[PDB]
């Protein structure tokens, strides 16, 4: 049993509406959308920026391990 | 007894107290799926797990081949071996989203159903462990060797317990079959531990995004999460299905389509990806010990997680500085899973102990810090 | 020391999501891997059968099998013996063990081909790369006698002397033998005795996509039907104030 | 989907391509010599080809055994003339009949008498049924395809 | 709450299980079975993973690889012997808690003894599967014998048999699906035997007089645990007497001969736990009647809650009943006895005469004699 | 053919629960075995290191496998090869396989003898007793060429011919080689061959029973102690009435 012994609550009225009567997906653009940016907005300096930080310490250490398996021409220039 | 036969029944009774007429709280996200879709993947594993079996010979000298003859003379062998190797990494992509989500929303702060939840996971990834070892290609066995032969490092019961372990002086057939056994055995023990889980879990019910008593607006599991569930299922099992069916060997090592063999170690001895971030941890403390204990410490700092909560909310929802912790803490995690399949030299080296260093310090030191500065942000 | 070349992505037939293997091409890629690699190269996990319905006749596979002689037994004194093949036998094998092999190629083991193009990362733009890429090594190299330079092997020397040349064969279907177009068929034979399931899997990866896309749209409307309840609700404050 | 997925697992517990491929025999008739009789491999045991010259449809098909111990009528199930088909085990313990004796001209199990006639049937024995006859066809004379 | 026994959720399912669970005052030894039952299982258990890990599953390799497991393997040969004489301990054990619930109305408790004749069937295919395993003679003919009476089944006979092989005999494809079985079933026993004790729970023990043992009930503890731990050790000890001193006392001789397809034994005959069912599987002489009979010996369980006609629960105070419950068990003794008997006169007119009265007892005389019962009380 | 003699008990000194293997009879049964059995008999089971410790020493047991020549490889041509022996080897196989087996022996299979005392009704009992029990065929039956008439067989036409008599062999420990004592320290030996573990099996039933007797009475108390107060509690009606 734990539908009944939940909460104490007071004044609150709710209105619903069946599902048959309503739209499964309303006003996908005056509404849905909008907020899927607001959403987006509110999120990406808080998420994107060390994703990004990860990317650049990715292409160093991927450059910088590349490079080193070249050949330095200053190895070589007294050989003859 | 009762009205309807769902409440007094000793056994639809529980179906329907877990499962239609249980409470939950009403702005649950998706990020709330992943315990349903970790079950479904664990009923899968066990499913696909024992069609395998029963075409499978724990012997050095048929392993490889039973598995081959799988895969092209069993009606659907190959469908069956794809669904059970890729299932894996669909198990743990989705009990990596199942933590991480945890600890986002203080899920912890129920710590039994948080504790067993660590046992879940080192469970899982013992499974996969043994598992792997089952096809005794190359890299199955070298990842058998490279990994047992830690223990050895241990003092004074070192050498004894992996002795012990392989049931001779290296990793060779008697190891093969107490692994199999193994790897058949440990699924039951996680579908039992998961039980406990979801009780412990049922004494208090759900938390939900905002932190705060969702008693105020609780309702029933069943349509809202079934369906839902369904739907994450399905959004899920896609891209699962696309990779297994378009790109099976997308994830796993071309070293695995070589027979084991003892007399060449393979250029890069690397795991599957989902162990990779320990792999880099464990290399990052040159010293066979410090290595071990910082591979360990790597997954048992979980069982710390209740006790460095600091904050005066559950969630970070409303703590943005901790918000940016956890996401540098998640890039964190790319970055050792990057090396850990990288070789061991210049410079990810040096990056790997930075990781590993920062991996530790977030969770030990700034996570419960930057929640103390928060809350006098709050002044409180 | 850690330098090595890697093989550019050529455009193969079946490399499409949705693209199977071309059959004609797969058969010609038997005939190379018959009468030129399976002389010192075994394929341990096909067999003659495996040819039926996929680039043979079932009379062809018969015929193709009875050119090898099998050992059986024992038969009544206990006495191994000879017998014609039949479509259950599975390729010969060149050598009766790795150490045989080596033997006979300069204590260099050729592997089995069932699984190389899976066994090797690359496949079959590294086994075509390879076996078109053959060349004289670069200044400062030099390889040892018994090897012989190929930039795309690790090491770049290799064991194995160029094994394919400009009409060392002939397709019996009328294909210009060409170096290159003898390499891309064995290559795209080896795709298919690495997998015969490629097609069937193909098949299969469409038919999951659709159903997919169907399965997850109607339950995102049945989901957002019942949902709705809940999504438009309204609620009040209305306390006796 | 759940119908496709359950048939795929389903049939994966049934016979596997290299089973199949052992599944049955095909016997070229046009190369057994008349009288002499022919044994073949299949599924394990033995499988028994005789090619009955003249006095077998004869000798051994006009025999007068009143009280048969199997109700042996070539009509119920059997097929070509000169041609008899067997699976070469004794249905007393399993063991496999010879063609060299055979006290009644056809096989002789040296495990423990069980004599069988040209047709292949339990004569003077312990053994209760005859030995069995496999499922065959003749789409093709000269060829048969038991299994 | 006070105590952390009660309030824990964990503690609290040990302790109303375990601890603090009423159980009547005058419970005998007949209820020690349950607890046996338990214990046997874990050991089944703990003794097949042990061997498991010794094991392969290969035509060519299984039976030496037991062999290697006795001869090589650290007390392996002792692992060996308590698993396959332990399965007998299991059974006696069985058929002592099933002859319990039916001499004292157990079966009453439908749901209770529903999950329990379903126990018993899973533990047969168990057993039916693991005997296979060390591929001896009697390993393999049995298989093929059993499985063979499927093919009987019309219709769907001849594919469900090839289904279950794997192929068109008994053979290595048969071999490792049956592991797969073996490992796998007793975890579903297990499971079972859980929702097993959940129904129970629900009611409580019954008790020997058959009446309300609420007024007069103690905790489980100490008194049943140490009632059921004495009961252990007295039966342990003839377990291990025979596992130590005459190990292959029970087993056939025939199975330390590699499995050979082409060399039937001459007495195919199944472990002691089967033989009664296997009497009366031959005593229809036609393959399919004789499935059927098989079947029923065994699915006849699920009739008994429905042929109950006393007014009374027990047999403790029915002294008709209880001379047919033991005419009943002789019965049984009897169809042993003629299971391991070749099929020749008289052991196949005794044979009929068995199982024809077995199905008697329970399905015309135990229900008519209770009614009658019921009249000599004025009822 | 119907009718079977059973064997009689004879009595084994490893007979009683508490008694071990007589090990100087068990030694002489290894030497029965290798000297006379072993010729058309495999033990394939038991190896050379395994009488180390219970029949003979361990530089015996190296010598013993010394005298054999197994065959090993490959080498590094591939070929096998010859070498002496290691107490790691296993008794050598007198033929191939069966076939070659039944070829040396009339189309007779002589078994491996590692676990034919459980293998067989009767144990040693019965091997004792066919051993020396051959004798000549009761009148109205007639033994086909090639077998031997033996009561002890099932059949009593055995295909092997009787394999010892007085002296056949010298006991190089002194004892009389006669037939009866030949057959009694093979039979012994089998036991041993069947099951190594006799004289710890039953070294370990010892401490069974003991330990059985004790913890059974304690607990047997304890469970009295405990109900003591059930078993003795005395209870009364009083209604107010
Ligand atoms: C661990 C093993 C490491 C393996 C690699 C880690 C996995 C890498 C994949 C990246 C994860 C993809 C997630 C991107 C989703 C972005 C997003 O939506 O973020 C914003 C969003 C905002 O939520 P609210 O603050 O509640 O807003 C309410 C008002 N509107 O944040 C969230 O959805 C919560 C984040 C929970 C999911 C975390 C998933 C990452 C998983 C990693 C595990 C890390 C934890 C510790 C494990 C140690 C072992
Ligand atoms: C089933 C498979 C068949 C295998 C063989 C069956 C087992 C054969 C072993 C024989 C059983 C030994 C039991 C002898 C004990 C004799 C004894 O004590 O009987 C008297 C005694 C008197 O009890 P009360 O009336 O309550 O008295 C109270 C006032 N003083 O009766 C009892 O103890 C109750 C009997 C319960 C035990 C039954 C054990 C026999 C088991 C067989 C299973 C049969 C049932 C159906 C199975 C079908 C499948
Ligand atoms: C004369 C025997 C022989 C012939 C003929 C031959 N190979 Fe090889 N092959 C070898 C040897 C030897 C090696 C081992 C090379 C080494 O490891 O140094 C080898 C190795 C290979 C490898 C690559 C090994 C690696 O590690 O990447 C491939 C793939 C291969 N062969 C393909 C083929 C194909 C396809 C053909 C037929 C067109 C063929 N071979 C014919 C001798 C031969
Ligand atoms: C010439 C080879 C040879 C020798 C030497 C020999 N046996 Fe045998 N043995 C056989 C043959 C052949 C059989 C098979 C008999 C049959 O099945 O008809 C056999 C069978 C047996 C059997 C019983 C088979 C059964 O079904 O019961 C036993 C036991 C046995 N031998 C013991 C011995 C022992 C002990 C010795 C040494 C004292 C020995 N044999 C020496 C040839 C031999
Ligand atoms: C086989 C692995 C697991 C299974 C099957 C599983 C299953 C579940 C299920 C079904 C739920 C309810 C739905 C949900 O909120 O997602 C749940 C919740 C939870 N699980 Fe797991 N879980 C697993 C592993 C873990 C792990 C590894 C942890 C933590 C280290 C964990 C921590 C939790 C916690 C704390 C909750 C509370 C969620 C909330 O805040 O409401 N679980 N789990
Ligand atoms: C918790 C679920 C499980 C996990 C995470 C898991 C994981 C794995 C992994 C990683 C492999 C190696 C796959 C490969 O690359 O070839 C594997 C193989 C295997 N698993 Fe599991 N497994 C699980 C459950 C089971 C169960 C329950 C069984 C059967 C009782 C099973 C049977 C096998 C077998 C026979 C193989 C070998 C064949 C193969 O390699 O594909 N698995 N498993
Ligand atoms: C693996 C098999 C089984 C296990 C582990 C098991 C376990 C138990 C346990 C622990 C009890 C409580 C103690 C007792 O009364 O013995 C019990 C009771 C009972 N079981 Fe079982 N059982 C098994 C099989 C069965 C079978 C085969 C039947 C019937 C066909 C059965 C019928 C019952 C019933 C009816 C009771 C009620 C006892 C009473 O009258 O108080 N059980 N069982
Ligand atoms: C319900 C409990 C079990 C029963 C009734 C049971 C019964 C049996 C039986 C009758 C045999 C044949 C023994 C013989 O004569 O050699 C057997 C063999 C075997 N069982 Fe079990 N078993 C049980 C559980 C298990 C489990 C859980 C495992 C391991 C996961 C297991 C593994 C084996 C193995 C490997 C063998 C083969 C070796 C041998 O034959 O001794 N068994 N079992
Ligand atoms: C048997 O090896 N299985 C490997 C694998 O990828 O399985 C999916 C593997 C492969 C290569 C290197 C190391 C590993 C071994 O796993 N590596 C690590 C580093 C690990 C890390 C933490 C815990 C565990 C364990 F034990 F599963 F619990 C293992
Ligand atoms: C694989 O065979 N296992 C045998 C055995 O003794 O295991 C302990 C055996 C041995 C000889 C003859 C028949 C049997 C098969 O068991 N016989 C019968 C007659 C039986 C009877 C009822 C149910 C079941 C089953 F299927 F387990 F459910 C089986
Ligand atoms: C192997 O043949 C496969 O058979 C399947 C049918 O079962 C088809 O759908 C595949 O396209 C075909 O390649
Ligand atoms: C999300 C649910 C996806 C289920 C997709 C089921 C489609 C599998 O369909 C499969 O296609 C193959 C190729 O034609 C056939 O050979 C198989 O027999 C068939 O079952
Ligand atoms: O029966 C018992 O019922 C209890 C209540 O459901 C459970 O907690 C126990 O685990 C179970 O064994
Ligand atoms: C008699 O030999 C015994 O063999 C056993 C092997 O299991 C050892 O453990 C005992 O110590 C040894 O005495
Ligand atoms: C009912 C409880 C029975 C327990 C009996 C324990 C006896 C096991 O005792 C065993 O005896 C062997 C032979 O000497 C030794 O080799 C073992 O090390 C020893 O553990
Ligand atoms: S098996 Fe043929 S006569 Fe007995």
């Amino acid at each position: 049993i734990h539908f009944g012994n939940l909460a104490r609550v007071r004044h609150i009225i709710t209105y619903s509406l069946s599902p048959f009567e309503q739209r499964a997906i309303p006003n996908i653009f005056s509404d849905a959308l909008p907020n899927v940016w607001r959403r987006f907005s509110s999120q990406v300096f808080k998420v994107a920026p060390p994703f990004l930080g990860a990317y650049l310490l990715y292409s160093w250490g991927t450059q910088e391990f590349e490079r080193l398996k070249r050949k330095n021409p200053a190895d070589y220039e007294n050989d003859q | 007894m009762a009205p309807n036969i769902r409440k007094s029944h000793p056994l639809l009774k529980m179906i329907n107290n877990s499962l239609i007429d249980l409470p939950a709280p009403s702005n649950i996200s998706a990020w709330w799926n992943f315990g349903s879709l970790l079950a479904v993947c664990l009923m899968t594993q066990i499913l696909t797990g024992l069609l395998l079996a029963m075409h499978y010979t724990a012997d050095t000298s048929l392993a490889f081949s039973s598995v081959a003859h799988t895969c092209r003379n069993v009606q659907y062998g190959w469908l069956i071996r794809n669904l059970h190797a890729n299932g894996a990494s669909f198990f743990f992509i989705c009990i990596f989203l199942h933590i991480g989500r945890g600890l986002y929303y203080g899920s912890y702060l129920y710590k039994e159903t948080w504790n067993t939840g660590v046992i879940l996971l080192l469970t899982l990834m013992a499974t996969a462990f043994v598992g792997y070892v089952l096809p005794w290609g190359q890299m199955s066995f070298w990842g058998a060797t490279v990994i047992t032969n830690l223990f050895s490092a241990i003092p004074y019961i070192g050498h004894t317990l992996v002795e012990w372990a392989w049931g001779g002086f290296s990793v060779d057939n008697p190891t093969l079959t107490r692994f199999f056994a193994l790897h058949f055995l440990l699924p039951f023990a996680i579908a039992g531990i998961t039980i406990i889980h979801l009780t412990f879990l049922h004494e208090s019910g759900s938390n939900n995004p905002l932190g705060i008593s969702s008693d105020s607006d609780k309702i029933p599991f069943h349509p809202y999460y079934s369906f839902k569930d369904i739907l994450g299922l399905t959004l899920m099992l896609t891209p699962f299905l696309t990779l297994a069916l378009f790109s099976p060997n997308l994830l796993g090592d071309p070293e695995n389509f070589t027979p084991a063999n003892p007399l060449v170690t393979p250029p890069h001895i690397k795991p599957e990806w989902y162990f990779l971030f320990a792999y880099a941890i464990l290399r990052s403390i040159p010293n066979k010990l410090g290595g071990v204990l910082a591979l360990a410490a790597s997954v048992l700092i979980l069982f710390l997680i209740p006790f460095l909560h600091k904050s005066k909310q559950r969630t970070m929802t409303f703590r943005p500085l901790s918000q940016t912790l956890f996401w540098l803490l998640v890039a964190n995690l790319l970055i050792l899973t990057w090396i850990g399949s990288q070789p061991v030299e210049h410079p990810f080296i040096i990056i790997g102990q930075m990781a590993s260093l920062s991996y530790f310090t977030i969770l030990l030191i700034l996570f419960p810090t930057i929640g103390t500065l928060e809350n006098k942000m709050l002044n409180y | 020391g850690e330098l090595e070349l890697h093989p550019p992505a050529f455009p193969w037939s079946h490399g499409g999501p949705l693209s199977a293997l071309d059959h004609s091409s797969v058969r010609r890629g038997f005939q190379v891997y018959k009468q030129v690699c399976s002389a010192c190269h075994s394929m341990d996990y096909v067999a003659f059968r495996n040819l039926i319905g996929v680039t043979h006749t079932e009379a062809e596979a018969k015929a193709l099998a009875e050119e090898v002689e099998v050992q059986d037994g024992p038969d009544e004194n206990g006495e191994l013996f000879m017998r014609p093949g039949k479509i259950s036998d599975y390729f010969p094998k060149p050598y009766p063990n790795p150490e045989a092999a080596r033997a006979a190629n300069n204590g260099a083991l050729p592997p089995d081909l069932s699984y190389i193009v899976n066994a090797r990362h690359g496949g079959e733009d590294y086994v075509f790369s390879l076996l078109t890429g053959y060349c004289d090594p670069p200044a400062g190299v030099v390889v040892r006698e018994g090897l012989h330079y190929n930039p795309y092997f690790p090491g770049q020397a290799i064991g194995m002397a160029p094994p394919i040349y400009n009409e060392i064969l002939e397709y019996d279907d009328g294909t210009p033998a060409t170096m290159s177009q003898i390499a891309k068929d064995v290559c795209t034979f080896l795709r298919w005795a690495a997998e015969p399931e490629h097609d069937q899997r193909k098949r299969m990866g469409l038919k999951m996509l659709l159903i997919s896309a169907l399965l997850t749209s109607l339950l995102y409307y049945m989901k957002r039907h019942k949902w709705s309840v809940l999504k438009s609700r309204k609620m009040a404050y209305r306390p006796p104030k | 989907a759940a119908k496709n997925v359950v048939t795929q697992f389903i049939s994966s517990l049934s016979a596997s391509a290299d089973v199949l491929a052992l599944s049955k025999i095909e016997i070229k008739l046009s190369d057994i010599p008349e009288g002499k009789n022919v044994a073949f491999k299949w599924r394990g045991k033995p499988l028994f080809v005789r090619h009955r010259t003249q006095a077998e449809i004869n000798q051994e098909a006009e025999v007068d055994v009143s009280k048969l111990r199997d109700p042996q009528h070539d009509l119920d199930r059997v097929k070509k003339p000169e041609w008899v088909i067997l699976v070469g085990v004794c249905t007393h313990l399993g063991c496999v009949p010879i063609a060299n004796s055979g006290d009644f001209g056809g096989y002789y199990c040296p495990c423990h008498g069980s004599h069988y006639d040209a047709s292949g049937r339990i004569r003077k024995g312990p053994a209760p049924y005859n030995l069995e006859v496999p499922t065959y066809q003749f789409v093709g004379d000269d060829l048969v395809v038991v299994g």
